[PDB]
RNA sequence: AGCGCCGGCCAACUCCGUGCCAGCAGCCGCGGUAAUACGGAGGGCGCGAGCGUUACCCGGAUUCACUGGGCGUAAAGGGCGUGUAGGCGGCCUGGGGCGUCCCAUGUGAAAGACCACGGCUCAACCGUGGGGGAGCGUGGGAUACGCUCAGGCUAGACGG
RNA sequence: CUGGUCCACCCGUGACGCUGAGGCGCGAAAGCGUGGGGAGCAAACCGGAUUAGAUACCCGGGUAGUCCACGCCCUAAACGAUGCGCGCUAGGUCUCUGGGUCUCCUGGGGGCCGAAGCUAACGCGUUAAGCGCGCCGCCUGGGGAGUACGGCCGCAAGGC
């Protein structure tokens, strides 16, 4: 399902500011930049895979992390294929390690979705109208995604674990195995199954999460074929 | 410098916690003896005789457990501990009556003998004493 | 000597019965069975929280208000014991145990140990043929415990030789009433005995 | 069900403007007298809550203390900051010669059987975790050789 | 049958009297009119022909730290060099065997202590047997390490 | 005239090394002796203000001294409050000074930020306060006291 030329999307970058326990997943350094061992990235994507495989096919939840602007809407896309939650705009603090009390206020989404589909009173002040929606567009913007998880994954794949470090200590926390790809600004012992690539090429964000969903449904139950991808 | 030995396992110790699977330390017929004790008993996956600019070194190849779970991933080590009991500051001699039981038992005493540098236990069946070079676990 | 007076009080401060008496011991008219609370002007005030060393001076207070003995003679035989091989809390419980005057109550000659030291020290209790006064002589395996032949013929050593003649004795000891001897077979384990007592907390107690 | 012990609780305050205002601290220690203890430290407006959440805590903070005949299998010192504990197997009939601290924990641990001492700073938090840390690095013989 | 204690450490709580007084006190501390902390009392806890105080020794005190501590700010780096004695010292090979290690053997009195048993009705006390030891002398051995002598080396050091 | 130090070459010596009780030298300022010198500054000192007062701070004056030679004194927040030497344990950035195949790399030094680790915390972190060996110095509750006595040094002040 790997396809080898991720050369023509992604190879890597950034340069000394990188971390040095990446050391071994690097073949050398050129435009003044840490370039990739692609060979590498092989021998870890399939081993990857195979752990992203083995979760499908038991039907185990995945979350869905990344904020930085490049990986934003791209997990909009790529997760909701596969109707596995995420969180694509802020990353509240305890969605995982307080997770029965940041739900409660999936509830407060749903009661909203409720006394919106009308009517349970419009008898209720105007401004309460104005004001009770403008929550709503609010829980809707960052919540959209992560109202899907009812239960602590049994993963999350995360796209940029410095940027997310704080989303990598709370699955930890709780033993839920992290996921991610991840480019020489970061920590590798850090993650139990990564993915050594650029992490800011929307090219690169793209290959590795689109192949992700489309071996998710494959051993899900179907097969699919092309989803969106900006140009 | 001063200590030879007490360097090699400094050297071992230093690097066993940031994990290294290897490192170098200067060579000696006495340094690869005690090598030979710590590889046998499992300490060490083992050592080669290997050259550094012309010189003669040791490579150590060390050895760690599983990956963890919880926020420290960082393996367990398989030397917990080791550290210089006898030293040029202060000779320590023990005779065979008096080796110590390291760890209770789960811990090696590694001694200088006139048969050979030794374990505790080595050492309790040949029955033989000696200078105590160190103590691992 | 001993503790000699008020002896339902001890129970009701271990909040336990302890059989200190013999026969009202069983009795409704037990002082444990009408006020099972402490003796004295607080006895019915919410008791507070004892502390670790409250807790383990009356287990250990508890096993000496047993045997009617006394603090040093107590100390001295859990000290040997320490000295001793084994565990320590099996041996003390043993040693307790192989004391004349207990060993002639357990054989039922008596209705309390205060009473069986009475009998002992009156010498109307011996040992091997041999006459013993010493409510302490430490007896072994092997010994005929016996009344004493000119005390056979005795109003109160009859009433209570005549109330044995079937209840069973512990694994370590075996009785022949009419001939009124006992033999001393072998110390008990400590299943054998099994007293209110956790004599882990004993040992606790000495090592402050 | 666990077994529970309360080792400490103490008061704490802060300033303010108009006075001291007061928060309690509630140090427990939960086990199965068979192997399984845990140290929970919690805090609350009030004594009872605290012990409550303390207790809370220590289930959601465990460790397998390996026994072998109610003792550990090894020597073992550990310092927690100034702190420092000491363990050491001890044979059937030694009990457990501790101080209430790290006792109710090698108790509740179903430890019977050991001979410690408490050096450095001897405060009782610190000590606590001291003998937890301590324990949680307690290696068995296979323990060993399946490392090495 | 007595003696100490009952604020916390520390096991044992109420009434009266007193009112920063009289007094207690090992440390922290009690007493200024509702004192479990003074004095008496009832009651309770602890030991018992004893209980308590004073003195002194070791302990707790890893608080002189060999076992087993420390020195930026807590007590603690010499104002800085140079250097005497001393302490300590890289790689390789041999000789010696001083340290070191092992075996043998002598010594290591008796009593005491430790384990067994036994005699005084128990015990205390006392007897018989057993187990050893460090440490020193002697004899024989080992030679890894430290030493010493001897011969090599160049990674320390010094020089061009 | 003269010391230290770094680099490159890898040419010479063949462990010639580290530390160092004592000893010896050097040691800011103030101060001291003998002799110079003396513009500015300025203890003491005079006077004006300020102020309740103002033996101060602020203002106007002002002698030692501050400067030179030679000889003394030998202190200090003489501080990085961090003894010296060696070995080992991620990196990022700024900088001084070398040598390179001069993008960049490699030495020696000075800062910052940090891995592991340390640490009571604060913080330290290849310039360790990390992990280790060698040697030295020092601490062991506050005060009394860096005082007394003694000794040694000093012209004295005073120092140890
Ligand atoms: S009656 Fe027997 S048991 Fe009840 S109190 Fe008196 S002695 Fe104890
Ligand atoms: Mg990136
Ligand atoms: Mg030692
Ligand atoms: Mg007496
Ligand atoms: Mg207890
Ligand atoms: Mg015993
Ligand atoms: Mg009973
Ligand atoms: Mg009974
Ligand atoms: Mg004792
Ligand atoms: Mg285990
Ligand atoms: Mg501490
Ligand atoms: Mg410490
Ligand atoms: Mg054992
Ligand atoms: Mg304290
Ligand atoms: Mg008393
Ligand atoms: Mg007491
Ligand atoms: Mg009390
Ligand atoms: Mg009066
Ligand atoms: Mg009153
Ligand atoms: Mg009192
Ligand atoms: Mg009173
Ligand atoms: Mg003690
Ligand atoms: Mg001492
Ligand atoms: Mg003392
Ligand atoms: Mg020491
Ligand atoms: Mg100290
Ligand atoms: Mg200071
Ligand atoms: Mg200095
Ligand atoms: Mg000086
Ligand atoms: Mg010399
Ligand atoms: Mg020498
Ligand atoms: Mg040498
Ligand atoms: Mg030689
Ligand atoms: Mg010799
Ligand atoms: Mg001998
Ligand atoms: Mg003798
Ligand atoms: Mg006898
Ligand atoms: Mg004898
Ligand atoms: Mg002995
Ligand atoms: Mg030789
Ligand atoms: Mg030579
Ligand atoms: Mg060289
Ligand atoms: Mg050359
Ligand atoms: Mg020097
Ligand atoms: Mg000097
Ligand atoms: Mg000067
Ligand atoms: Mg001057
Ligand atoms: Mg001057
Ligand atoms: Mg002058
Ligand atoms: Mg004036
Ligand atoms: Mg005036
Ligand atoms: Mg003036
Ligand atoms: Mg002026
Ligand atoms: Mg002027
Ligand atoms: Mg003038
Ligand atoms: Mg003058
Ligand atoms: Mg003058
Ligand atoms: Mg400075
Ligand atoms: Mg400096
Ligand atoms: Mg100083
Ligand atoms: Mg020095
Ligand atoms: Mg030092
Ligand atoms: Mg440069
Ligand atoms: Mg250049
Ligand atoms: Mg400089
Ligand atoms: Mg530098
Ligand atoms: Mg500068
Ligand atoms: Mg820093
Ligand atoms: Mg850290
Ligand atoms: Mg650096
Ligand atoms: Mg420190
Ligand atoms: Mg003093
Ligand atoms: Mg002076
Ligand atoms: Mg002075
Ligand atoms: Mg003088
Ligand atoms: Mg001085």
């Amino acid at each position: 399902v790997k396809e080898l030329l991720e050369a023509g999307v992604h190879f890597g970058h950034e340069r000394k500011r990188w971390n040095p326990k990446f050391a071994r997943y690097i073949y050398a350094e050129r435009n003044g930049i840490h370039i990739i061992d692609l060979q590498k990235t092989m021998e870890e994507l399939e081993r990857t895979f195979r752990f992203i495989e083995d979760l499908a096919m038991r039907g185990g939840t995945i979350l869905f992390v990344g904020t930085k602007k490049q990986a934003q809407d791209i997990v909009r896309m790529e997760a909701e294929r596969a109707g596995m939650p995420y969180v694509n705009q802020r990353w509240l603090g305890g969605m995982l390690t307080n997770f029965k009390t940041i739900s409660q206020r999936v509830h407060r989404l749903e009661e909203l979705e409720a006394l919106f589909a009308s009517p349970e009173i419009e008898e209720r002040p105007k401004k309460e109208q104005v004001r009770l929606k403008h929550e709503l567009e609010r829980l809707q913007k960052y919540l959209s995604g992560f109202r899907l998880l009812k239960r602590l994954p049994d993963a999350i794949f995360v796209v940029d674990p410095t940027k997310e470090a704080i989303a990598v200590r709370e699955a930890r926390k709780l033993f839920i195995p992290v996921i991610a790809l991840a480019d020489t600004d970061s920590d590798p012992d850090l993650v139990d199954y990564i993915i050594p690539g650029n992490d800011d090429a929307i090219r690169s964000i793209q290959l590795i999460l689109s192949r992700a969903v489309d071996l998710i449904i494959q051993a899900r139950g179907g097969v699919v074929e092309p989803s969106p991808s900006y140009a | 410098l001063t200590d030879p030995i007490a360097d090699m396992l400094t050297r071992i110790r230093n690097a066993t916690r940031v994990y290294k699977e290897s490192t170098d330390v200067p060579a000696s017929r006495f340094k690869e003896e005690i090598l030979r004790i710590l590889a046998r008993e499992g300490f060490i996956k083992g050592y080669e005789r290997v050259d550094v600019d012309g010189k003669p070194y040791l490579r150590v190849y060390l050895k760690y457990g599983p990956r963890r779970q919880g926020p420290d991933p960082r393996p367990e080590q398989v030397i917990h501990h080791i550290r210089r009991i006898s030293k040029p500051g202060r000779r320590v001699y023990v005779g065979v009556k008096e080796i110590p039981r390291v760890r209770r038992g789960l811990g090696i005493a590694i001694l200088s003998t006139s048969k050979g540098v030794l374990t505790d236990r080595e050492a309790r069946k040949l029955g033989v004493g000696g200078e105590l070079i160190c103590e691992v676990w | 000597g001993r503790y000699i007076g008020p002896v339902c009080r001890l129970c009701r401060r271990e909040g336990v019965k302890l059989y200190l008496k013999g026969e009202r011991c069983y009795s409704p008219k037990c002082a444990m069975e009408r006020r099972p609370y402490p003796p004295g002007q607080h006895g019915q005030k919410r008791a507070r929280r004892p502390s670790d060393y409250a807790v383990r001076l009356r287990e250990k207070q508890k096993l000496r208000r047993i045997y009617g003995i006394s603090e040093r003679q107590f100390r001295n035989l859990f000290e040997e014991a320490s000295k001793k091989k084994g565990v320590t809390g099996s041996v003390f419980l043993g040693l307790l145990e192989s004391r004349l005057d207990n060993v002639v109550y357990r054989l039922g000659f008596a209705v309390s140990r205060r009473q069986a030291r009475q009998l002992v020290r009156h010498g109307h209790i011996t040992v091997n043929g041999r006459r013993v006064d010493l409510p302490s002589y430490r007896v072994r395996p092997g010994d005929e415990i016996a009344v004493a032949e000119k005390s056979r013929n005795l109003e109160l050593i009859r009433q209570n030789l005549e109330a044995m003649k079937g209840r069973k004795v512990g694994p370590w000891l075996s009785l022949d009433v009419e001939g009124m001897k006992g033999k001393f077979l072998r110390l008990p384990d400590r299943e054998d005995l099994a007293l209110p007592v956790n004599e882990q907390l004993v040992i606790e107690f000495y090592s402050r | 069900d666990f077994e529970e012990k309360m080792i400490l609780i103490r008061r704490t305050a802060r300033m303010q403007a108009g006075g001291r205002r007061f928060r309690f601290g509630a140090l427990v220690v939960v086990g199965d007298r068979q192997g399984r203890v845990g140290l929970g430290f919690g805090k609350a407006p009030e004594v009872p809550l605290a012990v409550q959440k303390a207790g809370y805590y220590a289930r959601r903070n465990m460790v397998e203390v390996p026994l072998q005949n109610g003792t550990i299998p090894h020597e073992i010192e550990v310092e927690f900051g100034a702190s420092k504990i000491v363990l050491k197997p001890a044979a059937p009939g030694t009990g457990v010669i501790a101080g209430a601290v790290p006792r109710a924990i090698l108790e509740l641990a179903g430890v019977t059987d050991i001979l410690t001492k408490e050096l450095g700073s001897r405060n009782p938090i610190n000590i606590a975790y001291a003998t937890m840390e301590a324990l949680r690095q307690l290696r068995t013989k296979a323990d060993v050789e399946r490392l090495r």
